[PDB]
């Protein structure tokens, strides 16, 4: 057809590429709600977002302001407790959304050829989440800010001849000071935004081929516009998460914290427990579990170098643990074994947690380690299974 | 002449839009 | 609800004022209740009901 | 009159789950003995064993269900209310009895027959 | 007047028998010294996790 | 006309909602209850020679 | 050692203020408050609660007025250029007792008390332990021995704390003649203390009630909404040429 | 980094909360992650009860 | 790659149906499904994460009452 | 400067006071107006980008 | 919300430095874009030097 | 560079290296030069609005 007139404003180039890639863009027609997490990790980093602009109007980074700002956000500034409470809450929200999203990947085999370079961006992405929920936790300036970010710091002394000078680097001094604090702000106003293009480069991969589906088969067959069959289905998903939000914000705005953190930094006594934010504990475990420094930071690494190593194992060409069965029980061992090392994470490294810790990093590791055994053992599956 | 109808119809719209965000009970 | 359809749905204009009426009225019915609620939860326990409220020497 | 224990409500749950399959088994091996095998298995042994576990097993699951749902749903009604008395026990009573028979009956008729009589029970209690 | 917590210790103390006897025997147990390390503080902590068991649901509705 | 009726019924929340979110963020912006508290004082002069002017 | 390390437990108090719709008992934030005033506030401070912050809660304007009013602040420098003093006033925050935490410590034989104003936040079941500890002095077990300038407290982490025993009876007077025993007491500075840590408790389950409410039915119309949207597609009819 | 607990561990010395490094009462590591002993700075007595670090 | 398809679609208008009964329609069945294929899964997920917590809170029973005089 | 561009909402008759005194944080120039200036500040070359 | 010049401008008053705004003896506005005079506050005499505000 | 290294402070004013004063006011007010066209058009209408 000669486009002569003007037909949908939808059409025209004002609007052409957000139709194109928002309102037409073909989708499996039986996507579940598992497909719903990306749109609601979208909405908690805008939240974020949101919410910390506003409250960086009103805080202080100075060692000797930023506690007593925090608190006159609470009390003073009108709406104050639901900004901290709704940021601080939307945290927690974003990475237990972004969990659910990683564990909807790892069971549809999403990872998978062609979406390789979807999971490794998304690898990265999970990084600079992790790195910046950790510096804004160390922005109250609490007991658990101080000595978390001292800890963290130091983990650059693993490497042997440079690792000192890396941590006073880091620190800007002999100590974690005011140097630390103010270099951290600055860090968490700019990787917010290096998270959303990072999300938006995530979102063009995915969209090369479009997204998987809960059979794990080409779908292009019986594929619908995403508006508006999952934007309503989305908006379901979305109305239900503010509802699990606003439970958290207004009746239990503290249960996902330790009161530690309401105490004053002191940098001459440790708390007796010192405990990162619930969804970094999976890898406190996997770093105590190691009775060497150089050893737990190397674990440390292998975790995020197994997770993008994922994609390029010689796997069989079945995606979904719904035809999967070895697969799909191995995929519940490891849900428990992670569930596991959350819950070991919390507690103090004595008898018999140090065993136990052991063990459910060795079985996180054998996850990675087993799955491209079992892809290379079923390629011949089709073969031995005959009408 | 349904253009002055729509127009009047967008106008009451913004009208109650504007007294629901802005609620100026205290101000009247 | 064709009746009611004929006033209220006929013109998006008129829809969106429904639709603008509809938050303000019900939001505050809620709120009011939710109040009563809460009044009628808390017997006794209010700064208003405070027996010596004034009578700091 | 009562101070011999040390409660637990997970505790709580879980051994009332344990003794409602413990009091089911027992019963689905009673009702199996009581009744005859069908004509077509009087020569043959083993589907009459296999029909006998399978009526333990499924009594079992329905009589853990109930004596589960009963105390778990009484002390959540006790713990988020804090209050102690026969109305906590009751609503567990009608929503164990509910729930559970009415599934395994199929009628909603029943369930609330069943709900009001586990109430009456531990209203009585 | 007097204390409704204290009160209400001495009476919860039926409840609480078990634990209590057993503190008693590990106080009888460690009245000789062995260079003064051995304590009852692991007894003493059950039966006082009792006894404030027993009094937390009842010392509110005594006081105002 | 009863689907149209069952929707507007959550497209109420769904404005409520929203404006309770930006007027928080507007609200949030205004002055805090310290600034309000320091806003009335009185304080007393003396004299100054003629002609001039004290700040 | 093992247990002592950590400490006894506390138990779990059927608070006033505990519940979805449970406000504050503000005649017992008065009493905890004046128990603060008489007992605690000669060694802990208090600094984020100014006397603005009682108006409407447990005083009246001028009651406010006048307890900021007996307090003497320092202010200045005036235009000579020195500090002065001045009455207190309703922005005026609560006094402190020492003049840094050096000085608390030389007064309680190195051992700091810390400021009050967030501990019932700052603490594991924060409400809970401090009544607990606040009514728990009592003897110490059979074999454990306390050293001079520390009292047995099972409740604090190790056994030995370095407060005294501070609720003893009738230790304080009531307005309104309510008996000042020591659980009363306990009861109603915990109270204080509670509402000091979260002023905007009562506004937050306002909120929450009414915002979850308006939710749960925005969730059953988005249910009906994705349901209606998507009802042409779950009942159709698809005839295709394969079989197996 | 951390500041190890003192009268704590399975050694009579030092115990670190963060990764559970234990130290013995001279200081020296013996069960963790430490790779080290606590660290001796210089410092000096001048009469009995004047220690100059 | 456009896909080449033969089919025949027949489809009922959205306000042509009953919207929300169908949720609580055979639900014993639902229920019968989600427990018949899915009772290995969650066996696998629950087993371990309730057997490791009751082996730790046993470890921890013994250990105290072992150090106890 | 930062007093002049801030009152230049004192323009409008009915609400410009208000805006004034929002836009400020408080009755005059003070902490409040740089805080939130700072944050815009490291805001808005996003929003340029 | 400047602050005018004491004993400057062409009224013998106060000269604004912004946007030059021109004040007279009595603090009344004569030239410039400042619509309203200087606001007076409530003083008054308590004896022969005291003021108050 | 040669603003950087040679004249870092010509295209700015030297008032802005004063703490800031509430209470005196400089009796030279100016923006940024960048400003200075925008600044000029408004001083010359003689109605604030
Ligand atoms: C929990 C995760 C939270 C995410 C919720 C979102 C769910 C979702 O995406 O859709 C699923 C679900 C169905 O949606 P769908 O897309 O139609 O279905 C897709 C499924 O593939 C439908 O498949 P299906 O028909 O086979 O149904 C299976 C379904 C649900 O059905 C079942 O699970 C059936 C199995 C029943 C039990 C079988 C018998 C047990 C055997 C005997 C005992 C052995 C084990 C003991 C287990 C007993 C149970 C506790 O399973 C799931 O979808 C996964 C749920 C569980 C995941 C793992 C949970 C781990 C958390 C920790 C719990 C346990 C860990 C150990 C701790 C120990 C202490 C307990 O959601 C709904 O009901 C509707 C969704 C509406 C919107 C919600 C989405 C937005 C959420 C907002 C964010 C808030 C956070
Ligand atoms: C002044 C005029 C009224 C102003 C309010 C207008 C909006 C009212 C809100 C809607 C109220 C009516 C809700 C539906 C009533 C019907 C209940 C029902 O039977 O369920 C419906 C489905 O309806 C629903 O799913 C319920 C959705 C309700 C949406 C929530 C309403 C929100 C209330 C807003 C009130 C304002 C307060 C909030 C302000 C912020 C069944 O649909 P089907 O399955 O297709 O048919 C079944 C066949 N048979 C009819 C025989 C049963
Ligand atoms: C980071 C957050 C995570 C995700 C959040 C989701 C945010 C986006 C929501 C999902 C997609 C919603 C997009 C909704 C647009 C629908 C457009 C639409 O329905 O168009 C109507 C009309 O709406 C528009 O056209 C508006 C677009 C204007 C162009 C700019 C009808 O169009 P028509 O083709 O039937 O005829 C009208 C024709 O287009 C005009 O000539
Ligand atoms: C599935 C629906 C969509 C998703 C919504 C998810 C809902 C499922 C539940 C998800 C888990 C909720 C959070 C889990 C932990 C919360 C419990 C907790 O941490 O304890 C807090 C307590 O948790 C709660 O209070 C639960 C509140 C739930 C909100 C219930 C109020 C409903 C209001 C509207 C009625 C809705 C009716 C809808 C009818 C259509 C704190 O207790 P406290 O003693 O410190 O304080 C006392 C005070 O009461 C609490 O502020
Ligand atoms: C986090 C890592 C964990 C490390 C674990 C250590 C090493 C163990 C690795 C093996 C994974 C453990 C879980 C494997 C068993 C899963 C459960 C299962 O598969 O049982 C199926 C039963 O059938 C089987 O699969 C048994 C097969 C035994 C294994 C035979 C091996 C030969 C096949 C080799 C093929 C290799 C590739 C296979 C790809 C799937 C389920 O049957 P169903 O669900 O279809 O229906 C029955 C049920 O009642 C209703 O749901
Ligand atoms: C032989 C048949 C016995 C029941 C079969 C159920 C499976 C074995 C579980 C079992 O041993 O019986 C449990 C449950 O069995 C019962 O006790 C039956 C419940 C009786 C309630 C009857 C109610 C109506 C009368 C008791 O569990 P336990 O052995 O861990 O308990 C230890 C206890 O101190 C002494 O055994
Ligand atoms: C002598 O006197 C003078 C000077 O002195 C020396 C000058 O220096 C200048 C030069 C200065 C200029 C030319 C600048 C003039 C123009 C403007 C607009 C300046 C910029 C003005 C501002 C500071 C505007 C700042 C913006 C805000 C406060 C925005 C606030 C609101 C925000 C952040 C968000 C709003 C909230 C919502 C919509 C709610 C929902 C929000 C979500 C994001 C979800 C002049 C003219 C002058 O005469
Ligand atoms: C550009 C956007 C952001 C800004 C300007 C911002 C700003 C701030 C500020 C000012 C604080 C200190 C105040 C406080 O503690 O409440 C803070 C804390 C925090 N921020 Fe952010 N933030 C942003 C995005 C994010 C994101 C995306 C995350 C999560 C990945 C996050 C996580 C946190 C956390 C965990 C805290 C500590 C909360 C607490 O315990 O109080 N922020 N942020
Ligand atoms: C800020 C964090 C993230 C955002 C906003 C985001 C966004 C999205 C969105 C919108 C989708 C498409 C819809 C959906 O499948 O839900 C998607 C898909 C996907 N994401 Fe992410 N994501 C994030 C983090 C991650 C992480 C951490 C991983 C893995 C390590 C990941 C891997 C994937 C994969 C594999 C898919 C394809 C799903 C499929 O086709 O089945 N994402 N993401
Ligand atoms: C009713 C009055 C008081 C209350 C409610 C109160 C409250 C508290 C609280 C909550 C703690 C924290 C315990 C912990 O860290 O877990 C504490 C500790 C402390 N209090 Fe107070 N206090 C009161 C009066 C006093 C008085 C009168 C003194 C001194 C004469 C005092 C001195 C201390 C000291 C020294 C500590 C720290 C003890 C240690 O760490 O060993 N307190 N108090
Ligand atoms: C008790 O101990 C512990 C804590 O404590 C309570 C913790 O919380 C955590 C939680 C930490 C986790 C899971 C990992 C944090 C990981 C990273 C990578 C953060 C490191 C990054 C920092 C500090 C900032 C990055 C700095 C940059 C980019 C410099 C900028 C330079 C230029 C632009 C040139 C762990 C493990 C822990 O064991
Ligand atoms: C068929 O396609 C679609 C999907 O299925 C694959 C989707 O999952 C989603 C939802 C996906 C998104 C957008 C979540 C990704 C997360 C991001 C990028 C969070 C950051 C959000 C911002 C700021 C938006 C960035 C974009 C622009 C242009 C900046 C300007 C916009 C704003 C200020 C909001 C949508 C809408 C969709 O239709």
């Amino acid at each position: 057809t000669i486009r002569n007139q003007r037909f949908s404003l939808l059409k025209q180039p004002i609007s052409s590429t957000l139709n194109q890639h928002l309102v037409d863009y073909p989708t499996p027609s039986n996507l579940s709600y598992w497909w719903g997490f990306g749109s609601l990790a979208g909405i908690c980093l805008v939240i974020q977002i949101v919410t910390g602009v506003f409250l960086a109007m009103h805080y202080t980074p100075h060692v000797d302001l930023a506690f007593n700002s925090v608190e006159h956000i609470m009390r003073d500034v009108e709406g104050g407790w639901l900004l901290r409470y709704m940021h601080a809450n939307g945290a927690s929200m974003f990475f237990i959304v972004v969990y659910l999203h990683i564990f909807r990947g790892l069971y549809y085999a999403s990872y998978s050829s062609p979406r390789e370079f979807v999971w490794c961006l998304g690898v990265v992405i999970f990084l600079l989440m992790i790195v910046t929920a950790f510096i804004g936790y160390v922005l109250p300036w609490g007991q658990m800010s101080f000595w978390g970010a001292t800890v963290i710091t130091s983990l650059a002394s693993a490497i042997p001849v440079v690792g000192d000078t890396i941590v006073t680097w880091l620190w800007g001094g002999f100590s974690v000071d005011n140097a630390t604090l103010n270099r951290f702000f600055s860090l968490h106003y700019l990787l917010p935004f290096i998270l959303v293009g990072a999300s938006l480069l995530h979102l063009a991969a995915l969209h090369q081929y479009g997204s998987n589906n809960p059979l794990g088969v080409h779908s292009e067959m019986d594929k619908i516009a995403f508006y508006p069959y999952f934007y309503v289905k989305d908006l379901v998903g979305w109305v239900a998460f503010a509802i699990f939000f606003s439970i958290w914000i207004f009746y239990a705005p503290n249960v996902l914290g330790h009161p530690d953190n309401y105490i004053p930094a002191n940098p001459m006594s440790t708390p007796p427990h010192i405990v990162p934010e619930w969804y970094f504990l999976p890898i406190y475990a996997i770093l105590r579990s190691i009775p060497d420094k150089a050893g737990g930071v190397a674990a440390i690494a292998l975790v995020f170098i197994c997770l993008l190593a994922l994609p390029f194992f010689k796997s069989m060409y079945v995606r979904s643990s719904s035809f999967r069965p070895i697969y799909q029980g191995m995929f519940w061992l490891l849900l428990a074994d992670c569930l596991l090392l959350g819950w070991i994470g919390c507690q103090p490294v004595e008898a018999p947690f140090v065993t136990i810790g052991q063990i459910s990093s060795l079985v996180f590791f054998l996850f990675f380690a087993i799955t491209p055994i079992l892809g290379r053992v079923g390629r011949g599956i089709p073969n031995s299974y005959t009408d | 002449t349904i253009d002055i109808q729509a127009a009047a119809g967008w106008g009451i719209a913004a009208a109650a839009g504007a007294i629901w965000v802005v609620q100026p009970f205290g101000w009247i | 609800f064709e009746g009611f359809y004929k006033l209220i749905m006929r013109r998006n204009s008129v829809y969106v004022t429904f639709i603008i009426a509809g938050a303000f009225f019900g939001e505050r019915a809620v709120d009011y209740g939710v109040h009563k609620l809460w009044e009628r939860n808390n017997v006794g326990k209010r700064y208003e009901d405070i027996s010596v409220l004034g009578q700091r020497p | 009159r009562y101070l011999e224990e040390e409660d637990g409500p997970l505790m709580k749950t879980i051994k009332g789950s344990i003794t409602g399959f413990g009091a089911g088994t027992i019963y689905g091996t009673i009702l199996a003995t009581w009744k005859d095998v069908p004509r077509v298995e009087r020569n043959v042994a083993l589907p009459g064993l296999i029909r006998t576990l399978k009526m333990m097993g499924t009594h079992g699951l329905t009589f853990a269900a109930i004596g589960g749902v009963y105390i778990g749903v009484e002390q959540l009604v006790q713990n988020f209310r804090s209050k102690r008395d026969f109305y906590n026990g009751a609503i567990g009573g009608f929503v164990a009895g509910a729930s559970v028979l009415g599934y395994r009956a199929r009628s909603i008729p029943t369930a609330i027959a069943a709900g009001a009589t586990l109430a009456v029970t531990s209203a009585l209690i | 007047v007097v204390d409704p917590k204290k009160y209400l210790e001495e009476s919860c103390k039926p409840k609480c028998v078990k634990p209590l006897l057993e503190y008693q025997a590990c106080v009888k147990r460690i009245q000789g010294d062995d260079s003064g390390h051995k304590h009852c503080t692991g007894q003493y902590f059950d039966y006082w996790q009792c006894i404030d068991k027993c009094v937390a649901p009842k010392l509110f509705a005594k006081l105002k | 006309a009863f689907a149209y009726f069952v929707l507007s019924g959550g497209r109420f929340v769904y404005a409520s909602v929203l404006r309770l979110l930006v007027l928080k963020l507007i609200v949030s912006m205004s002055a805090s209850k310290d600034v309000l508290a320091l806003a009335s004082l009185e304080v007393d002069l003396g004299s100054i020679e003629p002609g001039t002017t004290v700040t | 050692a093992d247990e002592a390390e950590h400490g006894l437990e506390c138990p779990n108090y059927p608070w006033p203020h505990e519940g979805i719709l449970s406000s504050y008992d503000h005649a017992s934030i008065r009493r905890g408050h004046q128990v603060y005033q008489q007992v605690c506030a000669s060694c802990h401070s208090m600094s984020l609660i100014s006397y603005r912050d009682l108006v409407g809660v447990a005083y009246t304007e001028e009651e406010a007025k006048a307890m900021a009013a007996e307090i003497e602040v320092v202010d200045g420098p005036n235009d000579e250029g020195e500090m002065f003093t001045r009455p207190g006033k309703l922005s005026d925050r609560l006094p402190e007792p020492y003049s840094n935490e050096s000085a608390a410590r030389f007064a309680n034989g190195g051992a700091y008390p810390p400021d009050l104003s967030l501990v019932t936040k700052a603490r594991h079941n924060g409400q809970n332990y401090v009544f607990a500890l606040l009514t728990g002095y009592r003897d110490p077990p059979a074999g454990i021995s306390i050293r001079e300038g520390l009292h047995y407290n099972p409740y604090f982490p190790g056994g030995a704390i370095a407060m005294p025993k501070m609720l003893n009876d009738e230790a304080v007077e009531y307005e309104d003649g309510t008996p000042a025993t020591e659980a009363q007491m306990g009861k109603d500075v915990v109270s204080f203390l509670s509402w000091a840590a979260e002023p905007e408790m009562e506004e937050r389950k306002l909120m929450g009630f009414k915002w979850i409410f308006l939710l749960s039915l925005a969730l059953l119309q988005a249910a009906y909404y994705r349901r209606l949207k998507w009802s042409v597609l779950k009942s159709r009819k698809l005839v295709l040429d394969v079989v197996n | 980094g951390c500041i190890p607990l003192p009268n704590a561990g399975d050694y009579g010395g030092w115990f670190c909360p963060c990764h559970g490094s234990h130290y013995d009462i001279s200081g020296r590591i013996r069960k963790g992650p430490a790779p080290y002993n606590l660290e001796v700075p210089t410092y000096s007595f001048l009469e009995e009860n004047k220690l100059l670090i | 790659q456009p896909v080449k398809l033969k089919a025949v679609v027949y489809a009922l208008s959205p306000f042509q149906q009953k919207i929300m009964t169908g949720l609580w329609k055979d639900l014993p069945e639902k229920i019968h499904h989600k427990v018949s294929e899915n009772w290995i899964s969650a066996t696998l997920l629950v087993t371990p994460v309730v057997g490791t917590y009751w082996y730790a809170q046993y470890f921890k029973e013994q250990e105290k009452l072992e150090h106890r005089f």
